[PDB]
């Protein structure tokens, strides 16, 4: 199967408060499964120590648990007097459950020539690049 | 074959520079056959040399200059106990006609690294 990752980044940190988003439209799982995933990531020491040198005061409390429930804003949209997040880059991963030997993490080429709103939609199923991986 | 050697030798400036360097500067580094100082083998002239690094760089630069024009050469090298790793795979095609896709090469490269890890001791670190 093919699993795509996208990294949308805030245009600028305001009052020393930065944020970035990870969009995985390919995966399709229940709400409780997403809650389980995000609960397991909350106490992950790897990401936290990665962010320790990133000027992150509390890397532990950075992941909002409500992400699996609160409705998400479409790409390009934003909040009142807020600037939309900008897609810094998009990664693509190939996973073979038959025999995992190494995940080939590479970068998606020509991401700009694509209907980014259509591709990055969580409920979309007709994405030219994003494909439905039914879990 | 010697007519080809004459053609490239006389009718290509890069090969002229290469042979002039070999004959004039690098001859003082010649080695008698079987000597452990031998690092380069010229399978045409049958001569072995002992070049230090400082002229090794210029030799490699000249050799690459010849290669960029497609110049014909058979310059070999003698590898000792401690050197890089080399692999040869003389495949036997059942048919007279392979693709060798890049992803396939990635798979084989990863498998090679796995075998290296299992069958050797690698330095610690990044």
């Amino acid at each position: 199967h093919k699993i795509h990752f996208f990294f949308t980044l805030k245009p600028e940190a305001v009052q020393g408060k930065y944020g970035f988003h990870v969009l995985i439209p390919g995966l399709k799982m229940a709400a409780s499964t997403k809650k389980s995933i995000i609960a397991s990531l909350q106490h992950d020491a790897t990401v936290q120590k990665i962010l320790h040198e990133q000027g992150v005061a509390n890397p532990e409390s950075c992941l909002d648990p409500h992400s699996a429930s609160v409705p998400s804003l479409l790409y390009g949209s934003s909040k009142l007097n807020h600037r939309p997040y900008q897609l810094k880059t998009g990664f693509e991963l190939v996973f073979d459950s038959s025999d995992p030997d190494y995940i080939p993490i590479h970068q998606i080429k020509n991401i700009e020539s694509y209907n980014l709103v259509s591709e990055l939609s969580l409920t979309n199923e007709q994405g030219s690049l994003v494909r439905p991986v039914y879990c | 074959d010697t007519i080809q050697l004459t053609a490239q030798r006389k009718y290509l400036a890069e090969v002229q520079a290469l042979e002039t360097l070999l004959a004039r500067e690098l001859s003082v580094f010649l080695t008698e056959p079987g000597s452990k100082k031998t690092n380069i083998i010229n399978r045409i002239t049958g001569k072995t040399y002992a070049l230090p690094s400082t002229e090794l760089l210029r030799f490699y630069e000249h050799l690459e200059q010849c290669r960029k024009q497609g110049a014909l050469m058979y310059f070999l090298e003698r590898q000792g106990t401690y050197s890089g790793l080399m692999l040869d795979y003389d495949l036997k095609l059942n048919t007279n006609a392979p693709s060798l896709e890049s992803s396939v090469l990635s798979r084989l490269c990863h498998r090679i690294f796995v075998h290296i890890k299992n069958s050797s001791v690698l330095p610690e670190g990044s």
